[PDB]
């Protein structure tokens, strides 16, 4: 026989070991594959897909959860008001998890690169106005007013004029990928803040509703990437499957 | 001659790397989009905003499919006690089913389709982790396979049918296994019945059953004409390779109740996310 | 030795994998490395032109004219088509009837008011019974087609209000198992399979099937917003694991409308505001002649 | 020694790996081969060679066994009656146990392709007549009446004409193979069913039987293939050999 | 090393496999991959032409007219042959007789009744006392040869009935083991070899050895179906592991003569319906002279 | 009557389209068929009984002890083949011990 | 394709039948739904008439 | 017999021995006895920075 | 099989073995490095200061 | 939905305020007579 040593790691089973086993059925040969319309090779083509964010994610909603869907926008009667604010970070707890793409990023450790959010205005076409919404990168907690928020990263959107709007989250970071945020030490990977101010108001004629609604729709850019694979904290096994 | 009237898009694409990012300056209506056509925004940062040049390296390829899927998970637990209702007879007969565990059960049903080999590796021990020099026999029953209807059972004669024979000292058995459906492809979802007539409330478990799916049955057995003194469990992870997937769809997001259909605990139905206070306030 | 058989689950596709082997099957390898393809196109843009608005798409005797369009939709990039012989296993030829099938049946109306919850159809359920179409399901074994979905829903500027329509592949039904979770009931032939009329979902946050509507819009889908347009259309493939299927022991999607964003409007203004679905098979082929079955 | 590390499998023994394994006598060399006729290299050879099906499988033969070889025709006073029905489906319990291909195929767990049966006809020379043979693909059940059964795939046949005839069961499935079929969920693989109908009447004149019979014979066709290797039902080692 | 010993089982077939190995000798290789032949031809198709029924076969001193002929059978597709010298074994020079051993006997008759189970004969026990063939066969240790078996019967366009004739190579028997299945009995020499005038079955759907009738067609065979031929040929090659051997103490094959579709006709008609076999050695060759030797 | 098995096909029968069937034989090759290993003998050398309280044991080679083996065989009048034989001990209620 | 119709009886007194074309089959498989679900319709037809005999009868039909 | 699992940042850890966690269908594990000889693995440069 | 014999040293585990053992994460891409002052490679260059 | 199996145009007001419905020719005859009740029924055209 020839000279062999076994060293450390033999008998392991590692579940991540892409080896060789052998083969049950000798001379077997698999039903032929046909086309099927749809066949993805990589998850990323999937976190390029917008799926709806719930950003009226509200502990008066968990009922009535359809409303979550969407958050409303109304005639003001004061200036410049917040219509709603969430954090930009797609991996956290909150608005995000609604999303495919914060469903998957949470099946990876790490991630990077720039995010965009769409806003679908459902109100009424005789309905206008013009809106302000805004990115601040870290640092600053939620903008207390709009002259604030206005600093940073921002669209001013009408509806009259489109009825949907993209803004765009630029991947600012310190670091070349951020971990999950979450509070305690990982606030330091947090992506920043989105807020959504009234630029002007909205303004709807006498016969139209004085209150409607916006979608907002979010996915990942092409340079968007996730590493270190890992099991999502999004599924439990709370009970058996029968 | 006679008669006059009887007379894909989109593409693939090798991208190793993410896209990069380049500059631009103080200068067409790109911002806003139509999303009321089912399309996602094509808007990128070079139009919204004033940008630098990146190269980006950050690589895709831990994103493929085969790397999301090939790692081993558990699929399932079979016990073979020595005192009790289960089975004090030696033997077990598994119908194979792998809708018995969440995580990996989630990470399939991504998809609705999907083909692929697989490796399974066989973990065996004593019911408190510790291993003792007992013989076992693990055989894949095909089905039309006759099952073995006890551990003396002609059908361990395994003449025929695949079988594995291996210690509890040894290494986990490990084998590897073809797409064996009679389709194209194995399918999560089966929207429909197996067969023709009417479909009765009392053959509603009909519904979902997809025939093309159902691979058999796993035996396994102490290798003995006597009965063994030791309670066994075999835990079996599968890892998926060589893959192909169709057609992604919403990723469940309430808890699983039964293997072989969606059904959901309606009384609490889970929120996908958390929720807070105020739409203002973080 | 090295040489081997040809028995790869990933054999027939335009993506290989750099592998280690040593027994004669090829299923036995390794996984390998993962070669990076994408086609990020025929998900976030399977649009139309990848004036709009303005329209008319004919097919049979019966044209649609669609002018508060928001383009059209070719699910997943793929055009309907005959099935090809590398694909085809039936050895019988086929009866491809053409114009008496492909063509426009426009199905029952529905009503879209504040409160409503939303509703789904199964394809082929919904034609399985209608004109020439539903009569060559009937009478074949076997069946295959793709299908033009149309949804129409009219209403005045100052009505307001959002319709998703999508399609679902292999749209598998839940129960609410009891409500404690207790019981392992099952959805009805009523309620898996429609028929034209359509069914309602009862809990479309989760679809009545366990998933998020939130990610519905990953698949094909359409947006139908009063304030911009009044009708959607979207081309679908077929989709199946096998090339030909029977039309009524199994249904490979379901059309669903729901109002995501609800009707509103102020009093005085039309309160019936209804919603109509008209489909046309394409490329419809039947084979596996016998006499008619109903189901 | 060179570095090695067991990994699992180790040790174990499948018993359909293909390996090599020590020789037990060296320098041995075998009995030359000789010519031997009726070599086969693949069972598929076999599967289409035409035995007998048991058509007339019934419970009043079982001690007769030799009447379940052929089933009978006579002068009919009604017109198109049903003469005999049967599943198509080659690896189910039935008719086609009997034939070599039925038992063969219950040696794998799929098959696929198109299969052939042939009729022949040992009544006396003088009696003629036309027989109506049809395959009514799944879906319906028997079909009630000839003109039911007429609107499949069928082959009218005439004895005077000649002695055997052939009605082909083309491979017509939803699925590129098919599974054995049995009751349950797997009677989704079904193949159908074949009747035999009276196209005209058994005539005979003055002098002949007014009963004769007919002896059906299966096999597979040139596009019949089988996969995953299984072992068989039909053997059962029910006590000890000696 | 890789360089051996040719010493594997399937060395001298025109079908090659792929194989790995490391020892000298060449069994211990692995089975390898398949290569994938096939001759579906000599047990599906093994007749005459690969006015049929005219015809006239001539060898010896005697001639058969046979002309309700259902054509002919080479059995698994091969002409018998005298033994070639790459097989032989034995070193003395065979004697070959030629016309007085390769022709026509005719064999004891048997009578067809309603009610008849069947007859079997064995070669060549049917011979070893008839004729040159027989003295050879007696006086020699050794033999080997090749079959041309004619079964004949004839009957009225107003008869009916079918008989299967077959060919089954080591043709076993085996009892009924004491009907209950505890006695281990055997078939005595007057059973397994019955000489000239045959025997017959006691258990026809078994073959009075365990096995289906219902496949025996897997044989060379040919039908006598009263309506369409009164007479069935089969030309036989030798079959054994061995290129000679006694024709005393081993039947290289059986010859079964079954009625599967029973005989019936108006009374009236000629009840005495006969089978008669006409059997002719072919390239009969003996080697091993000595003193003759009955058994 | 010949004795032949019809050579009558699809084509000839009914309405036929193109099918290119990519279905492999390889399978059913009888290599593939036979080479799996198969239980041919059950040895026992009981310690305590009438068997062979000797410590030893003498088998006469005959592998038709076993039906799914031997049916598969008797499948064929004849056969020639090299033999993998695999040997598996243990204690008769599956244990081991350093024998 | 073939479509096999309802069969009659030749008695020593029969007088003759007669069927109409395309009234056959204006309610049978996929033809006759086809027959009525358009307005317009054009075909050929294929007539085979079936009838046995031992050579003991004798009798003549003509068809027409 | 024992279970060495890595949970990176993010992943459900094991509330218990029988957490469905130990599922692992994701993370990376080794199963290993403490007679086999020492389990070994490579790890590569896991931070952000 | 292929014909082994295990040598001494076999399951030995040496703290200074430069072997290969398996990675728990494949497809895994680390951070890309970028440029930092500083680098040394031997630590010779510091006894010289 | 019965009439819907016949040849249709489907028409949307804000869209365009007029729209064509074509009657093809549709006829066994090359030529129809005026259509009135009685045998001359058998000329009619259909209906709208
Ligand atoms: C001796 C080794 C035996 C190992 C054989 C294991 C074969 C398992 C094949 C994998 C089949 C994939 C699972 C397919 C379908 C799902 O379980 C269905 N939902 C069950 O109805
Ligand atoms: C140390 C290893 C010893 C292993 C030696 C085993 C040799 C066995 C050779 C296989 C012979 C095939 C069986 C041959 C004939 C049948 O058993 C007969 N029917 C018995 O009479
Ligand atoms: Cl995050
Ligand atoms: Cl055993
Ligand atoms: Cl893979
Ligand atoms: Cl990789
Ligand atoms: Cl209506
Ligand atoms: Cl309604
Ligand atoms: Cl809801
Ligand atoms: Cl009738
Ligand atoms: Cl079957
Ligand atoms: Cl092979
Ligand atoms: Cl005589
Ligand atoms: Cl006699
Ligand atoms: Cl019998
Ligand atoms: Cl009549
Ligand atoms: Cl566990
Ligand atoms: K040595
Ligand atoms: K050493
Ligand atoms: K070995």
């Amino acid at each position: 026989g020839i000279p062999t040593e076994l060293k450390p790691g033999t008998n392991q089973f590692l579940t991540t070991d892409d080896g060789v086993s052998a083969p049950i059925l000798p001379g077997f040969h698999p039903t032929p594959p046909i086309h099927i319309p749809g066949e993805v090779h990589n998850l990323l083509e999937i976190c390029r897909v917008e799926t709806i964010l719930e950003v009226n994610n509200l502990k008066t909603n968990e009922t009535t959860p359809m409303q979550r869907l969407c958050f409303p926008v109304s005639v003001q009667s004061k200036t410049g008001e917040l219509c709603a604010a969430f954090r930009a970070d797609p991996g956290r707890d909150g608005p995000w998890q609604s999303t495919i793409l914060g469903q998957l990023c949470r099946y990876y450790t790490q991630w990077s690169g720039s995010l965009e959010v769409t806003f679908m205005f459902a109100g009424s076409f005789m309905a206008t106005g013009k809106m302000l919404i805004a990115y601040t990168p870290p640092g600053g907690n939620v903008p207390a007013d709009r002259i604030t928020a206005m600093l940073g990263t921002h669209v001013i959107w009408d509806f009259g004029l489109q009825s949907s709007v993209t803004l765009v989250v630029p991947w600012i970071s310190n670091t070349h990928y951020r971990a999950h945020a979450r509070a305690g030490y990982f606030d330091y990977y947090t992506t920043g803040i989105i807020t959504i101010w009234y630029q002007t108001n909205y303004v709807v004629p006498i016969g139209a509703p004085t209150t409607a609604y916006i979608v907002a729709l979010a996915a990942a850019q092409d340079n968007f990437t996730m590493k270190l694979c890992k099991d999502t904290e999004d599924i439990e096994q709370t009970a058996n499957i029968q | 001659d006679p008669i006059a009237d009887m007379i894909s898009l989109t593409a693939l694409q090798v991208l190793p790397t993410a896209a990069n990012t380049e500059a631009s300056s103080h200068r067409v209506v790109p911002a806003l989009q139509a999303a009321e056509t089912g399309a996602s925004s094509n808007a990128s940062d070079k139009n919204l905003i004033e940008t630098r040049c990146v190269l980006n390296h950050h690589s895709t390829q831990e994103t493929a499919i085969g790397n999301f899927f090939s790692r081993a998970g558990l699929v399932s637990i079979i016990t073979m006690p020595t005192t009790g209702t289960q089975n004090t007879d030696g033997y077990v007969n598994w119908d194979i089913d792998l809708m018995g565990y969440a995580q990996l059960r989630r990470k399939c049903e991504l998809f609705t389709y999907m083909r692929f080999d697989a490796e399974f590796t066989f973990v065996v021990a004593k019911p408190n982790g510790e291993l003792v020099p007992q013989l076992l026999q693990y055989m894949y029953v095909p089905p039309g396979a006759p099952k073995p209807t006890s551990r003396d059972s002609f059908a361990w004669q395994t003449a025929t049918n695949p079988s594995v024979f291996v210690k509890m000292t040894d290494p986990p058995a490990q084998v590897s296994v073809p797409f064996m459906s009679p389709a194209s492809a194995y399918q999560w979802f089966y929207d429909g019945y197996p067969t023709f007539g009417e479909h009765l409330q009392a053959n509603d478990l009909d519904y979902g059953q997809c025939p093309n799916n159902m691979m058999g049955t796993f035996s396994i057995r102490t290798v003995g004409i006597e009965k063994s003194p030791h309670s066994i469990t075999l835990r079996v992870y599968m890892r998926i390779k060589h893959v192909r997937a169709w057609i992604p769809r919403p990723l469940r997001n309430q808890p699983y109740l039964f293997k072989t259909n969606p059904n959901y605990k309606g009384n609490d139905i889970k929120c996908t996310s958390t929720s807070r206070d105020k739409i203002t306030t973080l | 030795g090295s040489h081997e058989n040809s028995n790869s689950a990933s054999e027939g596709s335009t993506i290989n994998y750099t592998t280690i082997n040593y027994y004669k099957d090829a299923y036995a390898a390794s996984a390998g490395r993962q070669d990076m393809s994408q086609d990020p196109k025929k998900f976030t843009d399977p649009v139309m032109d990848v004036s709009d608005r303005v329209a008319q798409l004919t097919i049979g005797n019966s044209t649609i004219t669609t002018q508060e369009a928001a383009n059209i939709v070719i699910a997943y990039g793929e055009w309907p088509e005959y099935c090809p012989d590398t694909d085809a296993t039936a050895v019988d030829k086929p009866t491809r009837p053409d114009v008496s099938v492909n063509r426009f049946f426009t199905l029952d109306t529905k009503s879209w008011a504040k409160d409503s919850k939303g509703w789904y159809w199964k394809f082929p359920d919904v034609l399985t019974e209608v004109g020439v179409f539903g009569q060559n399901a009937q009478f074949h074994y076997l069946y295959r087609s793709g299908f033009c979905v149309h949804v129409q829903c009219n209403a005045s500027k100052f009505h307001q209000g959002a319709l998703l329509v999508a399609v679902l592949p292999e749209y598998v039904l839940g129960t609410i198992a009891g409500g404690t979770g207790n019981e392992n009931s099952h959805p009805p032939y009523a309620t898996t399979q429609p028929g034209q009329v359509g069914a309602v979902l009862t809990h479309p946050y989760v679809l009545d099937a366990g998933i998020p509507l939130s990610q519905l819009t990953v698949c094909p889908h359409q947006w139908i917003n009063l304030r911009t347009n009044n009708c959607a259309t979207i081309i679908v493939p077929y989709m199946n694991t096998v090339p030909f299927d029977s039309a009524l022991n199994h249904c490979n999607f379901g059309l669903l409308v729901i109002p995501v964003v609800p009707l509103d409007f102020n009093t005085g203004a039309t309160s019936e505001i209804p919603i109509t679905v008209t489909i046309a098979p394409m490329c419809a082929e039947f084979a596996g002649l016998r006499q008619a079955v109903k189901q």
